[PDB]
């Protein structure tokens, strides 16, 4: 009888462990939307700068 | 869009610059030439002093 307890024991940890995975990825692929952000504007910038300079 | 518009005045700055050394130039050399005026006065005036009736 107690064994299938045991395996919900066992099923509790691989939800936790699901659950953990899922938020670990959120938590970095939120980070990746500053990073991949920061680089978009730089790349903005620089068209600008060159736009300006040619200007001038 | 605020650089891309002051274009104008960013050289229009050098322009006056550029024209008020040129007439400190220009006033440095009109104070020599009223200073060599004084100059000439100041010898001519020592041959009154030699002309001996002249200077009585």
């Amino acid at each position: 009888q107690s064994q299938g307890i045991q395996q919900l024991l066992q099923a509790e940890k691989r939800a936790a462990e699901k659950v953990s995975e899922a938020r670990k990825r959120k938590n970095r692929r939120l980070k990746q939307a500053k990073e991949e952000a920061q680089a978009e504007i730089e790349q903005y910038r620089l068209q600008r700068e060159k736009e300006f300079k040619a200007k001038e | 869009e605020k650089k891309e518009k002051q274009i104008e005045q960013q050289k229009k700055i050098q322009m006056s610059n550029l024209m008020n050394q040129a007439r400190l130039k220009v006033l440095r050399a009109r104070d020599d030439l009223i200073t060599d005026l004084l100059n000439e006065a100041k010898q001519r005036l020592s041959k009154v002093v030699k002309d001996t009736t002249r200077y009585q």
